[PDB]
């Protein structure tokens, strides 16, 4: 469990090549998360699910359905 | 009705199960709590002197040696209190900045309708519900978001008599056979008419224009009544 | 964002001194308040990148077959042939913004690396560029909706009061005006390197603050000598505690002055980050009708660009 990066030597964590959504940040693009017989793993942060929208001259997408979403924002005063 | 009532019910389930959503307000109380605790703990430090109790310094050391030792705590506790005031002035600029940002959301999102993008929250803003919170305010934002979509075939213009026709409101769509005019935010198929489009330019100045037949709502009404005019004057000549 | 710095009270004031370490315990928790203040700054500086650079949670890409209607986006779009993802405009943005770091780390000043690296910043920018070119204003307020780019400017003109018939007739004229305007950006950034001085001043204020913080250690502050080995190895233990106390009091005020100065600059960088984050949603993601907000003229579309310790906005307006 010895791994080095730009943030320095990190002991007690396993290196994973896959990229998921983590919790405990580290730095220099390397993060940390508790995942599966479970331990702490360190891996490069994931940038989100890749969605490639098709583009064409005559192609257009008009939504046929809608939804009503309610969000909560807490601003201190 | 089922979309709004179910969304409000999820608020009670989110606030009860997750207590960290209000952490924005808990950080204000915890910040002032750590500032008051540290400010008191500085009273027990000697500050390079013999003792931290000024009553013991006066009751033991001589008057000439006491004024030097007592001055060490007075100077130290003064700098420790200036540090507290300095932190409070800095934290005041943070809480007043969030208050000015909240005062703007009360006017634009709640009182009126704000067309700003992602100011009232993600999606197209509709109506905002203010709520009371300790040392703060909670905002409930009702927004309009699309759900499902379908790929359509569009055209920049419709060519009929040789003059280009452009949509007044909405965009052109097609299922592969008929060309319809629908809104961008919602799909409402409508027959292309002279009332929904306007004539500008010609067909040669538009790149990608397609040929179609623009239905004139005045055409069949006048023609059917024109046949009443032809048959009437037919009796005039008979 | 600004450079993340961390300063320890023990090594900065008096290092390798056991007697001075006990004298520091007499002044209480002052280390805790100075360490948590500098730590809180490094956390808020990372939050500025999450509220500005990070906007949409989905990664958008450009189609292989590109017909934009005469526009050339190769300047704003990143170059896949390079080992790191960046565009032609971001080439001049990074090169015109200016070891000193290693020398400051020798005196006990720790420079923490940022959580969000430079490679991920350009990906967030490329995701917002590829989305605006394709999905237009749809992906910001909801699910991504594919729309022809020629139909996108038609709605952007109808929002400012211009009938879309102007676009189809002037499409050849607008193609030359836009491509020539983007070409002036590369000529302005290469010839004039002072347009980015707003970001260079942020680095200069940090360089002057870190260097002056170290230069205060060479001053004696009214004591016998600034070197710890000079006082401890000469004067008696009762006499040395008085002279070292003069070094502690002086170096503590110089350290509290730096922390107080950085907390003030931390409030200034968050004010500009909130102003930049507001332009991300209104000018870039959507279309803002505000006057002199997205820039002079009637706003149409905004193209964000990655920059070191900042962000560059490219606004397209109707004049």
């Amino acid at each position: 469990n010895v791994f080095q990066t730009r943030a320095g030597c990190l002991i007690g964590a396993e290196h994973v090549n896959n990229s998921y959504e983590c919790d405990i940040p580290i730095g220099a693009g390397i993060c940390a998360s508790y995942q599966t017989s479970q331990s702490i793993i360190a891996y490069t942060m994931s940038l989100g699910v890749e969605n490639s929208v098709a583009y064409s001259n005559n192609s257009i997408a008009i939504p046929t359905n809608f939804t009503i979403s309610v969000t909560t924002e807490i601003l201190p005063v | 009705a089922n979309q709004f009532n179910s969304a409000i019910g999820k608020i009670q389930d989110s606030l009860s199960s997750t207590a960290s959503a209000l952490g924005k307000l808990q950080d204000v109380v915890n910040q002032n709590a750590q500032a008051l605790n540290t400010l008191v703990k500085q009273l027990s430090s000697n500050f390079g002197a013999i003792s931290s109790v000024l009553n013991d310094i006066l009751s033991r050391l001589d008057p000439p040696e006491a004024e030097v030792q007592i001055d060490r705590l007075i100077t130290g506790r003064l700098q420790s209190l200036q540090t507290y005031v300095t932190q409070q002035l800095i934290r005041a600029a943070e809480i007043r900045a969030s208050a000015n940002l909240a005062a703007t959301k009360m006017s634009e999102c709640v009182l009126g309708q704000s067309k700003r993008v992602d100011f009232c929250g993600k999606g197209y803003h509709l109506m905002s519900f203010p709520q009371s919170a300790p040392h703060g305010v909670v905002f409930l934002h009702v927004t309009y978001v699309p759900a499902q979509e379908k790929n359509f075939t569009t055209a920049p213009a419709i060519c009929h008599d040789g003059k280009a026709h452009f949509p007044r409101e909405g965009v052109f769509v097609s299922n592969g056979t008929h060309w319809f005019v629908t809104q961008r935010n919602f799909y409402e198929p409508q027959i292309i008419t002279t009332d929904n489009t306007f004539v500008s330019g010609n067909c040669d100045v538009v790149i990608g224009i397609v040929n179609n037949t623009v239905y004139d709502p005045l055409q069949p009404e006048l023609d059917s009544f024109k046949e009443e005019l032809d048959k009437y004057f037919k009796n005039h000549t008979s | 964002s600004m450079t993340k710095t961390s300063v320890d009270c023990t090594m900065y004031i008096c290092g390798d001194s056991t007697e001075c370490s006990n004298l520091l315990l007499q002044y209480g928790s002052f280390c805790t308040q100075l360490n948590r203040a500098l730590t809180g700054i490094a956390v808020e500086q990372d939050k500025n990148t999450q509220e500005v650079f990070a906007q949409v949670k989905q990664i958008y890409k450009t189609p292989p077959i590109k017909d934009f209607g005469g526009f050339n986006f190769s300047q704003i779009l990143p170059d896949p042939s390079k080992p790191s993802k960046r565009s032609f405009i971001e080439d001049l943005l990074f090169n015109k913004v200016t070891d000193l770091i290693c020398a400051q780390k020798f005196n006990g000043l720790t420079v923490l690396p940022p959580l969000l690296t430079d490679e991920m910043i350009a990906q967030y920018t490329s995701a917002l560029l590829a989305g605006t070119i394709t999905s237009g204003w749809t992906f910001g307020a909801g699910a991504a909706l594919q729309i022809p780019f020629a139909m996108q400017m038609a709605y952007r003109f109808n929002g400012i009061g211009v009938t879309q018939n102007v676009l189809y007739e002037n499409q050849k004229l607008i193609a030359n005006q836009f491509n020539s305007a983007i070409g002036k950006i590369q000529d302005s950034l290469s010839s004039t390197a002072s347009a980015l001085g707003k970001l260079q001043d942020v680095v200069n204020q940090n360089a002057q603050a870190l260097n002056t913080l170290v230069k205060q250690l060479s001053s004696n502050f009214g004591a016998i000598s600034s070197v710890l080995n000079d006082i401890l190895s000469r004067l008696d233990p009762p006499e040395a505690e008085v002279q070292i106390d003069r070094l502690i009091t002086g170096r503590l005020q110089s350290l509290q002055t730096y922390v107080t100065q950085q907390l003030i600059r931390a409030a200034e960088i968050r004010a500009s980050a909130n102003l930049a984050a507001t332009k991300m949603s209104e000018c870039v993601l959507g279309q803002s009708k505000r006057v002199d907000f997205c820039g002079k003229g009637y706003h149409l579309m905004s193209f964000p660009q990655s920059a070191p310790h900042g962000v560059v906005f490219l606004h397209v307006t109707y004049v």
